[PDB]
RNA sequence: CCAAGUCUGGGCUAAGUGGUAAAGGAUGUGGCGCCGCGAAGACAGCCAGGAGGUUGGCUUAGAAGCAGCCAUCCUUUAAAG
């Protein structure tokens, strides 16, 4: 969502490599991490 | 501990892994030496709060290492320092530190705090003759109340340098007393 | 570096209004502070500000010291129009000179403080340098 | 294989009783009728019960006993901390009341010895607020 | 395209950056120093208790880590959390 300035939520949330995108990942729907 | 160095050549030297440092002590003096990498370590223990000294050459295993220097320039990478011994028995120009503990008075209880325009103490004791590490804490803390020079309380070598009633290490409101 | 008319016939003799220097806590050793690489003629208000809200996150110990503090001022729209500019002020602070000691963090072991500034300098304005002292931050 | 805390001197609520009880396989009727012989002594304070059934679908065990930190309170003469602790401590007492009060906490303490027994009296005081001097 | 080495040497790119931009992000990638250890056989995997006085104070109508303001100690033992 953030597009602009995302970093870590839950203790988990992953930091995922997608089109050298950088995309939060992490086991919920309120995490859903994008740039 | 080593350096070296001493003829004519700051730039490069300067530059690289070596910095400037002269040869200083009462009566003479001889072209930089040292090294970016040596500073370092040593310094990085605490430069003019103990005290050791380097092997160039045997030539003379002394101490007193530096009274000046600086990590000047911005970045924060000191570059140009100075370097004095003493082999005398006459050590004055001597500050060494002073610590406390925690002493719970303002703090773990009043949450107050305390400032320490001091923790050093040039001074001048018994020459070659001090403990690198001297601790003092008569403790107290709180309120509108202050220490300082006056009473503070020195131990064995008798000088003090320094002078009577000023930034000691008082206690003041982290918050509001 | 245009500067202001005088230290007594323009705009000079104040006290800038803002929020003192000194907070947190003592500390002989631990260093801990910040300090900045960039120059401008730094935002009073955002300053004054900004340091504030730095205490407003932590509270007590934690050299919540800082040597900064504007003393001169801009102007601009007042009168006519465009051309003849006379000057109306507003809006003092001081050279960030390229870099230099900023504020500090400065005590024993109290990084609960030093991510305080850290927040401090999150705020700020031009960019910030996160640094420790002579040792580091213990 | 449940645990409760039902109240004293009322074996017949169906809201919190009933509910609780019925699913696991517990006969909501005797067991409370079996509670009206122990709570009936000391009515009027929640007692906490710990029911452990088998497979023959009855049983009670163990309920209790009452209570131990108002007779604490009473031998004093304070309800309640002051404020916070490590920061308006004003509560000192002395080193000869706290020796003596360890040695008959000794069944739920840690070990059985005399050095042991006085550390934890240390932890559970400058928690609340009586500093010892 | 238009004249002139698809020269040789050794690095770095895997985005067409080059072919305009800042604060600001992120085990991208390549090269440098630190703390702990792998036969107290180490981090991520997996077996288990997933310890007791901890169920302290404001507010309690509920702090009793998993409302929040202050604590932050003791332990019998495989250690502590």
């Amino acid at each position: 969502k953030v597009r602009s300035s995302v970093k870590k939520m839950c203790d988990n949330c992953k930091v995922v490599r997608r089109h050298g995108r950088v995309l939060v990942i992490c086991s919920n729907v309120k995490h859903k991490q994008r740039q | 501990m080593e350096l070296t160095a001493k003829p004519r050549t700051p730039k490069q030297k300067l530059d690289e892994s070596m910095i400037a440092a002269v040869a200083y002590n009462k009566e003479n003096n001889v072209s930089f030496a040292l090294d970016r990498k040596a500073f370092d370590r040593a310094f990085r223990q605490q430069s003019t709060t103990g005290l050791f000294d380097i092997t160039v050459e045997g030539g003379e295993t002394f101490p007193a290492l530096v009274k000046a220097v600086q990590m000047d320039k911005r970045k924060r990478a000191p570059i140009h320092v100075d370097f004095y011994m003493v082999t005398y028995g006459e050590p004055v120009e001597v500050s060494v530190p002073v610590h406390t503990t925690g002493r719970s008075q303002g703090e773990v209880q009043g949450g107050l705090v305390d400032i320490v325009v001091h923790n050093l103490q040039i001074v001048a004791p018994g020459p070659r003759r001090i403990p690198q590490e001297l601790v003092v804490d008569v403790t107290k803390m709180n309120i509108g109340d202050h220490i300082t020079a006056g009473d503070i309380k020195l131990p064995e070598g008798c000088t003090l340098a320094a002078d009577p009633e000023l930034t000691v290490v008082s206690v003041l409101p982290p918050r509001l007393t | 570096s245009i500067k202001p008319t005088r230290r007594e016939y323009i705009s000079g003799i104040p006290g800038k209004g803002i929020a003192q220097f000194k907070m947190g806590n003592n500390t002989y050793p631990a260093q801990v502070e910040n300090v900045v690489e960039k120059p401008v003629q730094i935002r009073h208000n955002a300053l004054e500000a900004a340091r504030n809200a730095a205490n407003r996150f932590v509270q007590n110990s934690g050299k919540f010291r800082i040597r900064k503090f504007p003393f001169h001022v801009i102007r601009e729209q007042d009168g006519d129009g465009m051309r003849a500019p006379f000057g109306k002020s507003v809006g003092t602070a001081a050279r960030s000179h390229g870099a230099n000691h900023d504020f500090i963090a400065w005590v024993n072991p109290d990084p609960a403080v030093e991510f305080a500034w850290r927040r401090a300098y999150m705020k700020v304005t031009p960019t910030v340098n996160i640094d420790s002292s002579p040792a580091g931050n213990a | 294989q449940i645990k409760l805390q039902l109240p004293a001197g009322k074996a017949t609520p169906a809201p919190p009783v009933g509910p609780a009880l019925g699913q696991h396989g517990v006969n909501i009727m005797e067991f409370c009728k079996r509670f009206n012989a122990e709570t009936a002594d000391k009515a009027g304070m929640i007692l906490p019960v710990v029911i452990t059934v088998y497979e023959d679908k009855s049983f009670t065990f163990i309920i209790k006993t009452p209570p131990a930190s108002f007779l604490l309170k009473k031998a004093a003469g304070i309800e309640k901390g002051s404020s916070e602790p490590k920061r308006k401590i004003v509560g000192k007492v002395t080193r000869k009341q706290i020796e003596e009060i360890a040695k008959t906490k000794m069944p739920d303490l840690n070990a059985n010895s005399l050095e042991a027994a006085m550390k934890i009296i240390e932890g559970t005081a400058k928690s609340m607020g009586i500093e010892v001097v």
